């Protein structure tokens, strides 16, 4: 019944530092090393270093050699992971793993924590710059949409014809940029015979910036 | 990242599957982890072949020279997670298990140009929308016009739709001086080995 | 043989020297988690004092 409890999600600005908790229960805390493995969102696992709760001696990887400091508190059975000078790539889910009780020791992580999500976000509240996506000329049934470009922070709600047009509506998830701004695109598939007599408008709503905008998607010239 | 894992491996519910892990040198132990989205990895195989309690006997491991393989016989709907192979402190690239649709299909791509009002400002963004494909394994490439471009491209990892299919959306940031330069462009969406391309040209009327 | 229980850290003091060449013994040299035991052949001298009376 090995229990591993980490801290809640943390949000730091780039250049600051953050300390990640990892409480252990259900076994002898001072008998097993404590590892730290992070995973960037959408990427793979990456081992950072193990700490021996007995003496406190650690083993930081060369990539983080000089940035991470791993401490522990044997009285409360809690390991800590502090990363100094946070860069843009340090956004990841950080786990604290423990070895198997059986089978030698150290490199077969049977127990993991629930994970701690720390993120570096550098941005200010900015309204989206919506641009239409004119259809081309198959359809029968053309496809048109809108480009919600450069906005912070999420989420934005996109509806068509103020809710009157629901099919076929497909609002894609947004993508993160280096400047911190977000960008997504919603597209609706509509019959091309209605182009010229039907109205199609995308309703972009950005509550964190108090910006309500509606873009008209005319069929492009020729 | 000395351990090489394929990005996607195929298998049907009931039959067996195999995930290969190629790592240099031959003098170590290999381990396997199963990571469902939102949860932490789970130790499935330790020391090449041994298996911790209490994961099903459907998982088994093997190693021959510089290649370790994980085999899952009788695939179910719960065997859906990311699989990583481990050697000491190093990890593999990961492996996604794709079960079965069954509906096997290719992506429907819709490509859009930068709006004329976006060209009024000094910006230009290409919207390449990818819809209802299965499974969720897509690599997007941009050519200019035929010379591949990997600068300023933002590709979306596939997300599940409402009809249990996947969708993606790739963008390519450009400038008005770059936008009105070349004669054409491309958003080559490669899925299951086949490439679905949509033509885009800045010859605006 | 005469093993002197010297409680030390990092440096092994008053230990038995290795004959011929120095020896590097480890349970797994390719493993970082396992300590690396080094044994000299030529002993190094270290004088420690507490000048406080
Ligand atoms: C400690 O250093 C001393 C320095 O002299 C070494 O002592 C000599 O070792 C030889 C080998 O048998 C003896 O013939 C001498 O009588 C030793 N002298 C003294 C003062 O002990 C000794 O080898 C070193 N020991 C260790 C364990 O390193």
């Amino acid at each position: 019944q090995v229990q591993l409890v980490q801290s809640g999600a943390e949000v730091k600005k780039p250049g600051a530092s953050v300390k990640v908790s990892c409480k252990a229960s259900g076994y002898t805390f001072t008998g097993y090393y404590m590892h730290w493995v992070r995973q960037a969102p959408g990427q793979g696992l990456e081992w950072m270093g193990w700490i021996n709760p007995n003496s406190g001696g650690t083993n930081y990887a060369q990539k983080f050699q000089g940035r991470v400091t791993m401490t522990r508190d044997t009285s409360i059975s809690t390991a800590y992971m502090e990363l100094s000078r946070l860069r843009s790539d340090d956004t990841a889910v950080y786990y604290c793993a423990r070895r198997m009780r059986s089978q030698d020791r150290e490199w077969d992580f049977q127990h993991w924590g629930q994970g701690t999500l720390v993120t570096v976000s550098s941005a200010s509240t900015k309204g989206p710059s919506v641009f239409p996506l004119a259809p081309s000329s198959s359809g029968g049934t053309a496809a048109l949409g809108c480009l919600v470009k450069d906005y912070f922070p999420e989420p934005v709600t996109v509806s068509w014809n103020s809710g009157a047009l629901t099919s076929g509506v497909h609002t894609f998830p947004a993508v993160l940029q280096s400047s911190g701004l977000y960008s997504l695109s919603s597209v609706v598939t509509v019959p091309s015979s209605s182009l010229g007599t039907q109205t199609y408008i995308c309703n972009v709503n950005h509550k964190p910036s108090n910006t309500k905008v509606d873009k008209k998607v005319e069929p492009k010239s020729c | 990242s000395a351990l090489t894992q394929p990005a996607s491996v195929s298998g049907s519910p009931g039959q067996s599957i195999t995930i290969s892990c190629t790592g240099t040198s031959s003098d170590n132990y290999v381990s396997w982890y199963q990571q469902h989205p939102g949860k932490a990895p789970k130790l499935m195989i330790y020391e090449v072949s041994n298996r911790p309690s209490g994961v099903s006997n459907r998982f088994s491991g093997s190693k021959s020279g510089n290649t370790a393989s994980l085999t899952i016989s009788g695939l179910q709907a719960e065997d859906e997670a990311d699989y990583y192979c481990s050697s000491y402190e190093f990890f593999g690239g990961g492996t996604k298990v794709f079960v079965l649709g069954q509906p096997k299909a290719a992506p429907s791509v819709t490509l859009f140009p930068p709006s004329s009002e976006e060209l009024q400002a000094n910006k230009a963004t290409l919207v390449c929308l990818i819809s209802d494909f299965y499974p969720g394994a897509v690599t997007v490439a941009w050519k200019a016009d035929s010379s591949p471009v990997k600068a300023g491209v933002e590709t979306t990892t596939p997300s599940k739709q409402s009809n249990n299919k996947y969708a993606a959306s790739s963008y390519l940031s450009l400038t008005p001086e770059q936008w009105k330069s070349h004669k054409s462009y491309s958003c080559q969406v490669t899925h299951e080995g086949s490439t679905v391309e949509k033509t885009v040209a800045p010859t605006e009327c | 043989h005469g093993i002197k229980p010297v409680v030390s850290t990092q440096l092994l003091l008053n230990g038995s020297l290795a004959e011929e060449e120095v020896m590097i013994r480890s349970e797994d040299i390719r493993d970082n988690a396992k300590n690396i035991l080094v044994q000299f052949n030529t002993p190094v001298q270290i004088n420690c004092t507490r000048p406080n009376n």
